[PDB]
């Protein structure tokens, strides 16, 4: 800015870019589809599990 | 920033060619008389230095 | 303000003093300004003419003075006032000349400011003697694997870029100055090439181009660009080597070490040929002017590694030639050959075949060479000359019922070549060049495939910063490869070619 002698319009984008500083707002989309998956899988995880474990005694 | 520098040098090759108008006003007047013997005495003082 | 800088401009003219001496030219024709006056002018002064031009004296004739002219002819005229400026060509040096272009003159052409410099010194000084020197015993590493092992590169000493028009014969130099960023960064004055690239006869696109690079790679801070464009007149040229060699020989004087890469003395003998021819004086074979051995001898003979007395410095350089069709046979070529210390023959069907850099082996050589090498890269790589000139005398073997022998030496030397590629504008330290040549040398690389040995190269690298950059730490401090090195090293390449 101090490179810039025509300075008003580097206030001009600073005020704009710390107006928008939330630019993108946070996510956090995998808590629901996370947790249904992981309900499927660990389903299907311990029965694999407890039925190869079953037949080695066997 | 580009265009603050190339404004600055747009400027001072105006002013560059004002000074060329500046020039052929100096040289319009009697200064061009009156500098002349200023350049003779400031000679007289130089040479005497030798 | 833009009037406040005009003002100061127009405050710092002021007044003046006797000139010494006037000239009235005779004539002026070609640059060759014949001026009747100045009387007592010194060999090669430097002379200003009215329109601003400034001289120099190369004939001191018994009545006239034969300037010629730095400028174009157009500004000078006949009968005008030459004045003697009374200072023979001498050039600032100092060391604020780092990161900034300069003309000849010392003028920078980039508006850097004011050149800050600590002195300015003749440019037709000579050069240290037999005893005022201390054998070379420092290596100058080039981050060029090939480079740095097949004609291993020391200090103060002399070594040609010889070769084939415009085959990037500046991108093999300009490798150098990228590596001398991972030395300059550290402190010691040892670990300190100041490196100056002369750019002689070179376009202002070229110098755009050459700007940029070395600003990418943030190299100045180290480099000096000593700049005489196409357009810069024959007497710029000509001076051109001998004003940055001045540069050279501050940093060497203050002891400290540096690179200067003239890039090409021949524009340089261009150059000479176009002054002597136009000022008449004899000339010589191949049209190039009778004493062009002279002027290629003075300036290659600056380049010193100095004495322990002298407290050893050095002025590394590396001269680069372009050849016409290849003639090394050319009276230009053949004379700098033989004042120079060692050749790099860049071959253009190499560059072809897709080599690059497209240095061929055979025909460089080292007068210096391993006498400074790195001990670790020397002892790791006197197994690699051997194969690759096996290689080479295989190579024609190439054409079916070939021996086991013959066949060995083929996938062994087919691999060594792939090896030997490299990125250009990516430089390579010295702790990842031991390790890749400790493997070829091991033939653990025979077995991988062609193809995969560009994927392999950079995986084993990564693959040993992650395994051990204890030992790459260690090889690079070390410096000398221990058994229990040698060791850990066959191992770690037999553990990556596993994977």
């Amino acid at each position: 800015r101090s490179v810039l002698k025509n300075t008003s319009v580097i206030d001009k984008i600073e005020s704009y870019v710390k107006q928008y500083k939330p630019v993108k707002i946070d996510a956090s989309k995998q808590l629901q589809v996370i947790e249904s998956f992981e309900k499927h899988a660990m389903t299907n995880a311990k029965e694999t599990e407890s039925l190869v474990s079953k037949e080695l005694k066997d | 920033v580009r265009y603050e520098a190339s404004l600055r040098q747009l400027e001072q090759r105006q002013l560059a060619k004002s000074v060329i108008s500046r020039v052929q006003s100096e040289l319009g007047n009697p200064k061009f008389q009156e500098k002349v013997l200023q350049q003779s005495i400031s000679e007289i003082e130089q040479l005497l230095s030798k | 303000e833009v009037s406040s800088i005009l003002e100061e401009r127009i405050k710092g003219v002021s007044d003046e003093a006797n000139l010494n001496e006037t000239g009235r030219v005779l004539a002026v024709g070609d640059g060759i300004a014949r001026v009747f006056g100045l009387n007592n002018i010194q060999a090669e002064e430097l002379v200003e003419f009215s329109s601003g031009v400034k001289g120099m004296a190369l004939n001191l004739e018994p009545g006239q003075v034969g300037i010629v002219l730095f400028g174009s002819d157009r500004l000078v005229k006949e009968g005008e006032l030459v004045k003697r400026t009374g200072n023979i060509v001498d050039v600032p040096v100092g060391p604020g000349l780092l990161g900034r272009v300069v003309d000849a003159l010392g003028n920078p052409i980039d508006g850097k400011g004011p050149i800050d410099a600590a002195g300015r010194s003749r440019a037709q000084v000579k050069a240290p003697g037999i005893l005022p020197r201390r054998s070379v015993h420092e290596p100058v590493q080039t981050g060029l694997k090939a480079v740095d092992a097949l004609v291993p590169i020391g200090r103060g000493q002399r070594e040609l870029i010889i070769g084939d028009r415009q085959t990037g014969k500046t991108a093999v130099a300009l490798d150098t100055i990228l590596n001398q960023k991972r030395w300059n960064n550290g402190s010691d004055e040892s670990k300190k090439l100041y490196c100056v690239y002369v750019a002689v006869g070179q376009k202002r696109s070229t110098v755009a181009q050459l700007v940029q690079t070395l600003e990418q790679h943030d190299a100045m801070k180290y480099s000096i660009i000593v700049a005489a464009t196409a357009s810069e007149a024959a007497p710029l040229q000509y001076l051109a080597p001998f004003t940055a060699a001045s540069i050279g020989e501050w940093f060497r004087d203050n002891g400290k070490h540096a690179l200067i890469v003239y890039d090409d003395l021949s524009k340089q003998a261009v150059a000479y040929r176009q002054l002597s021819l136009l000022l008449r004086r004899p000339p010589g074979r191949e049209a190039y002017p009778g004493d062009v051995f002279y002027l290629h001898s003075r300036l290659l003979e600056r380049a010193a590694k100095l004495s322990e007395k002298e407290g050893s410095g050095s002025l590394t350089a590396l001269p680069v030639i372009e050849t016409q069709g290849g003639d090394v046979s050319a009276y230009i070529p053949t004379n700098v050959i033989s004042i120079t210390d060692g050749q790099i023959f860049l071959e253009a069907e190499l560059f072809y075949k897709g080599i690059r850099p497209a240095i061929n082996v055979g025909l460089s050589v080292s007068r210096v060479g391993s006498a400074a090498q790195v001990k670790a890269l020397k002892q790791v790589a006197g197994s690699l000359k051997l194969f690759l000139a096996q290689y080479r005398e295989v190579a024609a073997f190439a054409q079916s019922d070939l021996d086991a022998s013959t066949k060995q030496t083929l996938v062994r030397g087919e691999r060594l070549t792939q090896l030997l590629k490299q990125n250009q504008y990516s430089p390579l330290a010295t702790e990842e060049q031991v390790p890749l040549i400790y493997a070829g040398v091991n033939g653990h690389l025979d077995g991988i495939e062609l193809s995969r040995i560009g994927e392999f190269e950079s995986s084993f690298l990564s693959y040993l910063k992650s395994n051990h950059n204890e030992l790459l730490t260690e090889i690079r401090e070390k410096g000398e490869l221990s058994k229990e090195l040698l060791a850990s090293l066959k191992s770690a390449t037999e553990s990556f070619v596993a994977t």
